[PDB]
């Protein structure tokens, strides 16, 4: 109840499962091309008009 | 974005209540627009109506985070009335994390959201109180 | 700011978005890249002719001959893509999945 | 070494050691009938070098010292045990067959190496193509699970879709009862414990699949049993042929250079052997693999690069 | 820290590098580079199946000689760069002496501090 | 029909005794076993342990300890000879201090 | 192809990157980038599969649009204060477009979508030369144009590149995608210092190039592309195991080994400013991107996977490969801890 | 000290260019010679520590730990046979050379000039122990144990580097002498709190404290004997040594922010003594014993009395020797039966009669043998903490009762009551095990005679 | 001689090894020459 | 030899195209070994003409 199962859920498990889920969400992009260039487009627009860098 | 986060920090802490929640809903709606734009431009949700549904859901959850965060910020600042602690905004970020866990309907995941969002809100208030330069000096 | 430059840069941005978003083929994307090339050529040419920038007038002709051979390389690549298939769709490129 | 790009530029070509002696002829027939007989016959007649059948210890017989290593290292095939019990729960067919596949690929690499290296053309026997025919017939007899057949088929997809076909295939047809009579002449009781429906399936698939997949690439010359020695007739219709099909008229210098530099560096040939899918007859535990590699290093000749290894030579480690 | 008078191009060993004491025999850094060369040749013989500690003795000698040569020129450039950093520092001290005042070096008879008792 | 393996029956139980009854602890080469016993019980005990024991049994004293004893005896005899009490407090000179006032 | 033709094409890759290095003009820099593209295409598709065809297609589209965006930034720079000198720009917008174009050129995390996909379906020589020279070329330009850059762009691309190069790979088993994600992470580390002291950035570039050469040379020790092939490299040769071990652990960045030296000195000349949140974020993610290194190590260097026979057949044959320069680069790239004051060699 | 570093560089190729059945005696003999050579170290006197070079200086905190390290090496180098005799000669040379390299980085770690060099040699200590336990772990989760070990020790020890560079560029150089002279109180800001928490938390992770000690049981049940003893003794007491050196700075805020670490240390010491009272897998009992004693060490560090520091370093050296001995006892039991459990191997009073003397003596040294160094350390820590608070003696004595309890149960579970009369494969007591025990316990009793060495710099 | 009719190398040449020993002796003589010239330069100056 | 070793199913878990199969990504099939896709389709029979009475 304190050491083994609960401490191994609080420190390793949350971190490890968080990194595993962020991996399975980010690197699981299916290999299109239009998706990548639309990502380029939303990157350019969100750099210009939302959080401006020239101003 | 920049001008409305400067609007948020222009609102003192301090009690100028629920304009804080208006600014925090605006911040959350901006962040939801960001992540919703990624999630609709990297998925092809098939179709356009489902994409609008996912964007509205993401912006609604993030605006709910900002709204309830600013509400319990004002509630701490008016009830306990300690203006310059990280403890009240630790409580506030935990409130935002638990309401995110409510809107995603997960309980231990909502507790993890409480822990991490409370620690980040404590970091933001704490470093802004002491004064820690964001992103750079950029001098040497 | 010589207001022809305004809608030239605007049409540049629209050509760049045409290079970015496209749904069916790739030759249309390469053609919008050629239009973007034309936009750069025209803007630099009008500037160097305005400024009496007579010494380094090499820029538009050298810019277009180089980006011309770039487009030739792109044509050879699209011919190889269309030759290892029947078409040149954006689809049937999803192999080597990520 | 007289290879690589600099030797290809400074050297003349890879083409001026041609032709009409440098050729790939391949005698292909059944077990115990279509064998080294007519191969050595046409090797002596046509003036053209000869490789034997690809042995189990052929890798020992082609490098190192001529003395073959025991079957702890070159095995564990045990062809006599395969003729004894070809339904082993201990695993005997497919391990043997993958080893013979590597042996066929090694001797075919030796063949193409000797062909490109100055000539002068070789006769082969029991090729890689008869090897997939062997696996197909051996699966028709119900000896192997189909997944393992799929694995060998994947090895065939990788390794065979790389190289050039031979020039001609001299096919031999000998009927089932005649192979039965010749194996009674051969008289090995371990070999006499073979059955005959397996041999029947070999000849059925070996006519029905091998020959249509030639399709005049690897021009076939189909002979009877007494249509043999007859050495004059086989050199006569080898002289008849004209070499139309196959990519041998379209290489012309670059791809011959590529296969010259690809066949040498034999490890670059043999890297594609272990795929792996892990093949529960074929894999080896770590402890056994470690002790087998240590005993491999406990031979005198095969102990870290014998050209530099002491106790045999070569009197020069530069003091 | 940017060049600093690139007039005078890149110049792997400059003119004023001979206006400073060069390193000598049995300096420990070049000895480290020499042991690195010995390990380089040893591991080169360890790549291929030729035996270690043997039959690569000219490769041992060549690799050790080459690394000592390279590291000697690198040490010369290193000491040049540190010396010119020192001279630029003290010359900027000389250029603005007024911007760097001598701090009030009080003696400890008149220094008040805090105590903060731990118990 | 399948076993997924090809190795030995692994491991195998291996008693170190019953090939050298006069063996000491480690492996089956019997002469070097006595060499090892000799080197560890001479160069671990007979020359390390007792020599380090006599080294640490007496050496020049840490913290100048007997020196501090004799120094304290001399200084206490001094201060009791000159009438003033031993261990005068305020270890630094109160005339030689510069107190920041209020 | 011919070997003379490959001599000429690699000579032109050398010439293109040198022209990028050498000119004070902008046109020659753009020509160097274009010639780099034109000559690096035929090194890919050296074999004849459609994998390399689609990889070359993706590379050409991203590479081309990066070059065109760069030329746009230069012509905007001459819309403002007009000269073709490579110095400080005179527009926040032109510098914005220029850093975005160079970010598509080398690969940052908003723009990293093409890098693993192009590095998978290619032979290893093509991947090695594209990684080394395509990360060598734009850093010269960034070194030259650094005093006109808003820090938000370089900082955001650097943080995001380190964290996405960390988070990718944990699902990935193909070794080329692993090394490409490592390339993204080290380019983020190479970018995050450039506004503070660029000597560290070029030093990290030298260290990463030598490490990448050692890495792909030990992947060219035999024909391997997956981890199970590396288990077969375990059971066929013992020295390749410990060399892959030490090079992987130097990519990890551990203090008694050479790959820690670019990390720690970057942390130093970062933190002589008041940047603390940025080093602790970058260094936690530098802890993160060691796990796929460590699972490759745990797979095929210290555990003992079961192997397959015909390795018995492979035991008879010598490793008759060619190494370009393996052992020199290896032991120079691993034992280089006490030569940290060779920082100042770079001026 | 450089004359202690350079024969260790000479001891590495000894292993390589000695031949078959010749590496072993040469390595053992010559490392014992190095034990003599650094038994010659202790010149330290009076006012300062013995300080020689820009490279080196040694305190009398560093002196007994360095002597302990070089003394523990050859004992271990003999201890790690019987599980690699059947392995290869080359892999054996790799093992022994890895041990020697690990010793070299330990000595480098103990005699560091600036704390940057201490950190470099700290994670240099960290790296090869991983390779040792992973290449010869001999249980199916050596994967998980090495992974937990490296990730905890890096990611706890990671902001320490940032904080050291910050102290570098805020107060001049980082040598311990001038930092001893140029300390100044950094009062209650919040950045001071984060910096203190960074440094102290890194060494907390190294101890371990109770909050994240979970790597430590797996790292002792899934490790060979050599990496286990190096890990426990030298690495955990090295973490304590490092906290002892870095705690000289940052005095004014430790009264504000030192309370919760004391809390977690005390309550986790009690809970650790509770959890080791019941578990099987005998090898792990020593690991949780180590967690309990190092929680006591951490309490001793964070209270800041010279009594507390002297008791702390006494407990360091004593538990290092005791835990290494008891690890080798568990290894002897695991060589007898291939169990690692606790209830299987029983009896052993009949069989192996003088092995009982060593089990009794080890459980006595865990039991605070009344003139032993262990009792000296525990006693002075109880003295200083009763000065610090008049009510914390309850937890200390409850720890004492349960400590005696689990040490005695560890004794009588294995070597008391009934031989199971079905095992019938134990060999008689080797001279190797008894030799290793005479190498362990005679120095412990010699230091129990005149312990003026093992008390620290505040002697 | 113990092989299956195939010596690839191993019987040593006398061009490559002599060239390497000659160029390494060349490099030793050159570095000693350069070091003596630089010692003489530093003695000339100071 | 008394030591645990990693096994066939362990290396299967360290195999496939991806490491973590989820509810969608399991169709990401493992790549081939020669990096050679099969010669698939699309008109080996090239073309025809009919010269009629035109
Ligand atoms: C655990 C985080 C440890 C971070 C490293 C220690 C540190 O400097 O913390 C202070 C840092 C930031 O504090 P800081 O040091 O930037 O505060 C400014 C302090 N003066 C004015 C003296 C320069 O904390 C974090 O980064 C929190 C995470
Ligand atoms: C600040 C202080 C931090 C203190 C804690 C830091 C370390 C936390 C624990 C690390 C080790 C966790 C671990 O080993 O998890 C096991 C898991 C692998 O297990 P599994 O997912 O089942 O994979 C099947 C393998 N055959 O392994 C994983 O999932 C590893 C995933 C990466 C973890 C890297 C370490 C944490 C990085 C945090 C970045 C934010």
């Amino acid at each position: 109840l304190l050491d083994l199962i609960w401490l191994e859920t609080i420190l390793p498990k949350t971190i490890s499962l968080a990194q595993m889920k962020m991996s399975t969400t980010i690197t699981s992009q299916k290999g299109l091309i239009k998706l990548y260039f639309l990502s380029f487009l939303i990157t350019i627009l969100i750099s210009t008009t939302l959080l401006n860098f020239h101003e | 974005a920049k001008t409305l986060l400067h609007q948020y920090w222009d609102i003192p802490e301090g009690t100028e209540c629920h304009r804080k929640t208006y600014a925090a809903t605006s911040i959350g709606g901006a962040s939801g627009l960001v992540v919703s734009a990624y999630s609709v431009a990297l998925k092809t949700p098939t179709s356009f109506l489902e994409g609008v549904a996912r964007t509205g859901r993401y912006t609604f959850t993030a605006a709910a985070i900002g709204a309830i965060f600013g509400l319990t910020s004002c509630i701490s600042a008016q009830v306990r009335e300690k203006p310059d602690d990280p403890l009240n905004y630790l409580i506030g970020g935990c409130a935002g994390g638990l309401t995110l866990g409510a809107r995603t309907r997960s309980y231990g995941i909502g507790a993890a959201a409480c822990a991490y969002m409370g620690l980040t809100a404590a970091l933001v208030k704490m470093g802004q109180l002491e004064g820690w330069k964001v992103f750079a000096e950029p001098k040497v | 700011m010589s207001l022809v430059y305004m809608n030239i840069m605007m049409a540049f941005t629209v050509s760049l978005t045409g290079l970015l978003m496209y749904r069916s083929h790739l030759m249309s994307s390469l053609l919008c890249l050629e239009g973007m090339m034309l936009s750069l050529f025209i803007l630099a040419t009008l500037m160097i002719l305005n400024s009496h920038f007579t010494l380094a007038s090499m820029m538009p002709i050298i810019l277009l001959v180089f980006a011309a051979c770039e487009a030739a390389l792109g044509l050879s690549l699209l011919v190889m893509v269309s030759n290892t298939y029947g078409t040149d769709y954006v689809q049937n490129l999803n192999l080597l999945q990520c | 070494l007289q290879y690589g790009p600099l030797a290809y530029i400074l050297g003349e070509k890879t083409t001026k050691k041609m032709t009409e002696n440098s050729k790939l002829i391949t005698v292909d027939g059944n077990i115990c009938s279509g064998k080294s007989k007519l191969a050595k016959e046409v090797a002596e007649k046509l003036g053209l070098k000869h490789f034997p059948e690809a042995g189990i210890h052929y890798a020992d017989s082609t490098t190192g010292d001529g003395k073959p290593l025991p079957v702890r290292f070159s095995g564990n095939c045990s062809l006599e045990k395969f003729y004894d019990d070809p339904k082993s729960n201990d695993g005997n067919s497919y391990r043997l067959q993958a080893w013979l596949y590597a042996s066929r690929l090694l001797q075919y690499a030796d063949a193409l190496e000797h062909l490109l290296s100055t000539g002068q053309g070789v006769v082969l026997e029991r090729s890689i193509y008869s090897d997939f025919v062997f696996l197909e017939a051996m699966y028709r007899q119900g000896f192997i699970r189909k997944q393992c057949v799929d694995h060998y088929n994947q090895v065939k997809k990788v390794t065979v879709c790389e190289y050039l076909p031979p020039h001609v295939v001299i096919y031999v047809d000998v009927p089932v009862s005649e192979v039965q009579s010749r194996i009674q002449k051969k008289g090995n009781p371990h070999e006499m414990k073979i059955t005959s429906a397996y041999l029947q399936d070999i000849e059925n698939v070996y006519k029905g699949t091998f020959l249509p997949e030639m399709s005049e690439k690897c021009e076939v010359l189909q002979y009877s049993a007494w249509e043999a020695e007859d050495a004059e007739k086989v050199v006569e219709d080898i002289q008849y042929l004209k070499y139309d099909k196959g990519p041998w008229l379209d290489q012309d210098d670059r791809k011959l250079h590529n296969l010259r530099m690809l066949v040498q560096d034999k490890l670059e040939v043999l890297n594609y052997t272990s795929i792996p899918v892990f093949l529960p007859e074929v894999t080896i535990g770590a402890h056994q693999s470690d002790r087998v590699f240590q005993e491999f290093t406990e031979l005198p000749g095969r102990k870290y690069r014998a050209g530099y290894n002491e106790d045999v030579g070569d009197k020069w480690i530069w003091l | 820290m940017t060049g600093r008078q690139a007039r005078a191009p890149l110049q792997f060993l400059p003119d004023e590098a001979r206006s400073l004491p060069p390193p000598k025999l049995t300096d420990p850094r070049l000895a480290y580079i020499g042991f690195l060369g010995y390990c380089s040749g040893l591991i080169d013989n360890a790549i291929r199946r030729r035996p270690v500690l043997s039959a690569g003795l000219h490769r041992q000698f060549l690799y050790i000689t080459s690394f000592v040569f390279v590291g000697y020129y690198l040490l010369k450039r290193q000491d040049y760069m540190y010396a010119v950093r020192d001279h630029d520092m003290f010359s900027y001290i000389k250029s603005h002496p007024e911007d760097f005042p001598e701090k009030d070096k009080k003696t400890y008879r008149e220094v008040f501090e805090e105590f903060h008792p731990v118990r | 029909p399948t076993l997924r393996w090809q190795e030995d029956p692994e491991p195998e139980d291996e008693n170190l005794y019953e090939k050298n009854p006069d063996s000491h602890g480690y492996d089956k080469d019997p002469a070097v076993d006595v060499w090892n016993m000799r080197v560890v019980f001479f160069f671990g005990f007979s020359i390390v342990l007792v020599l380090g024991s006599t080294f640490v049994a007496y050496l020049p004293d840490y913290r100048m300890q007997e020196w501090a004893r004799r120094e304290a005896e001399r200084l206490v005899k001094y201060r009791e000879a000159h009438g003033l009490p031993l261990m005068e407090s305020n270890c630094f000179d109160p005339s030689k201090i510069q107190l920041p006032e209020d | 192809m011919n070997p003379i033709i490959l001599i000429i094409i690699l000579m032109t890759v050398m010439l293109g990157t040198i022209i990028v290095m050498i000119s004070t003009h902008w046109l020659l820099i753009w020509i160097g980038f274009e010639m780099n593209m034109l000559a690096i295409i035929p090194i890919m598709m050296k074999k004849h599969n459609p994998r390399a065809t689609e990889a070359s297609t993706k590379y050409f589209l991203t590479q081309s649009t990066a070059s065109m965006l760069l030329m746009m930034a230069i012509i905007i720079n001459l819309m403002f204060s007009g000269q073709w000198t490579v110095m400080k720009l005179f527009n926040p917008m032109a510098s914005m477009l220029m850093t975005m174009a160079l970010a598509m050129k080398l690969g940052m995390a908003p723009f990293h979508f093409w890098v693993p996909e192009v590095t998978q379906g290619i032979p290893l020589s093509s991947g090695l030369i594209l990684l080394t020279w395509q990360k060598l070329a734009p850093m010269s330009v960034l070194y030259q144009i650094l005093p006109s850059i808003n820090l938000d762009l370089i900082l955001t691309l650097s943080i995001l590149s380190i964290t996405i190069g960390g988070w990718g790979g944990l699902n990935q088993t193909q070794l080329r995608k692993i090394m490409a994600y490592s390339s993204i992470a080290h380019m983020g580390w190479m970018t995050a210092v450039l506004l503070y002291n660029p000597t560290m950035t070029l030093l990290n570039l030298i260290i990463y190039i030598i490490m990448t050469s050692t890495m792909f040379t030990l992947f060219m020790a035999n024909s391997t592309t997956t981890t199970l092939s590396l288990s077969h490299t375990w059971n066929k040769a013992p020295i390749m195991t410990i060399l892959v071990l030490i090079t992987l652990l130097s990519m990890g960045g551990l203090p008694p080994l050479s790959g820690f030296m670019p990390k720690w000195m970057i942390i130093q000349e970062m933190t002589k400013n008041d940047s603390i949140i940025l080093p602790t974020l970058m260094a936690i993610t530098a802890l993160l991107n060691l796990y796929f290194y460590m699972r490759l190590t745990y797979s095929t260097a210290l555990t003992m996977f079961p192997s397959t026979n015909n390795m018995k057949m492979k035991w008879q044959f010598p490793t008759t490969k060619r190494m370009t320069l393996l052992p020199t680069m290896t032991v120079l790239s691993t034992m280089l801890l006490p030569l940290t004051p060779i920082l100042s060699i770079l001026e | 000290m450089l004359k202690y570093i350079i024969p260790t560089m000479m001891l590495m190729p000894l292993t390589w260019l000695s031949k078959n059945s010749m590496i072993w005696i040469n390595t053992t003999l010559h490392s014992l010679l190095i034990s003599l050579t650094s038994l010659l170290l202790l010149n330290q006197f009076g006012d300062n520590s013995l300080n020689f070079s820009l490279t080196f200086f040694s305190d009398s905190l560093s002196t007994p730990l360095l002597i302990l390290t070089m003394w523990l090496l050859p004992l271990m180098l003999m201890a790690s046979q019987h599980h690699l005799s059947k392995e290869n000669l080359a892999r054996k040379k790799l093992f022994i050379s890895m041990l020697i390299l690990l010793q070299l980085f330990l000595i480098m770690t103990f005699t560091a000039t600036e704390l940057i060099f201490f950190y470099i040699m700290f994670e240099a200590t960290l790296v090869p122990t991983l390779i040792i336990i992973t290449r010869w772990g001999n249980q199916t989760e050596r994967l998980n144990a090495g992974l937990y070990f490296l990730f905890y020790t890096l990611a706890g020890s990671l902001p320490l580097l940032v904080a050291l560079i910050y102290i570098q560029n805020t107060m001049g150089s980082l040598n311990f002498l001038i930092l001893q002279y140029w300390v100044q109180p950094m009062p209650n800001s919040w950045s001071n709190t984060f910096m203190w928490l960074a440094c102290m938390m890194a060494f907390m992770v190294k101890m371990p404290l109770y909050g994240l000690h979970l790597w430590l049981p797996k790292a002792h049940v899934e490790a060979p004997i050599a990496g286990s003893m190096v890990l426990a003794a030298i690495l955990l007491k090295l973490g304590g040594y490092g906290m002892m050196r870095i705690t000289l700075l940052l005095n004014p805020i430790t009264d504000f922010m030192a309370y919760p670490f004391i809390m977690l240390s005390l309550w986790g010491m009690i809970m650790t003594s509770s959890i080791c009272l019941r578990q099987t897998d005998l090898k792990s009992l020593i690991a949780y014993s180590s967690v309990s004693h190092m929680a006591l060490v951490i309490v001793a560090i964070l209270i800041q009395t010279p009594w507390s520091y002297m008791g702390a370093t006494a407990l360091m050296i004593a538990h290092g020797l005791t835990s290494s001995m008891l690890f080798c006892l568990a290894n002897s039991n695991y060589e007898r039966v291939h169990s690692r459990t606790m209830i299987l191997a029983r009896g052993l009073q009949t069989l192996l009669p003088l092995m009982a003397a060593w089990w009794l003596l080890a459980s006595l040294t865990n039991l605070a043998l009344p003139p032993s160094i262990n009792l000296i350390g525990e006693l002075f820590v109880v003295m200083s903490t009763f000065s610090w608070s008049n009510i914390t003696i309850i937890l200390m004595g409850l720890n004492m009762v349960i400590t005696a309890l689990y040490s005695l149960y560890m004794l009588i579970t294995t070597q008391r009551g009934k031989h199971t009369h079905h095992i019938n494969n134990i060999l008689p007591s080797f001279t190797r095990e008894n030799a290793l025990m005479s190498l362990h316990m005679l120095p412990l009793l010699l230091l129990s005679l005149n312990p003026k060495i093992i008390l620290g710099p505040l002697y | 001689k113990f092989y299956i009719q195939e010596p690839p190398h191993g019987s040593p040449n006398w061009l490559k090894v002599g060239l390497t020993l000659g160029t390494s002796a060349f490099l030793w003589i050159y570095l000693i020459k350069q070091h003596n010239e630089d010692v003489l330069e530093y003695k000339r100056r100071n | 030899a008394r030591q645990w070793q990693p096994d066939v199913e362990w290396a299967e878990q360290y195999g496939g195209a991806v490491m973590y199969p989820t509810k969608e990504t399991a169709h990401w099939k493992p790549p081939p070994w020669n990096d050679v896709d099969p010669p698939k389709d699309t008109l080996v029979s090239n073309l025809t003409l009919n010269f009629g009475p035109q």
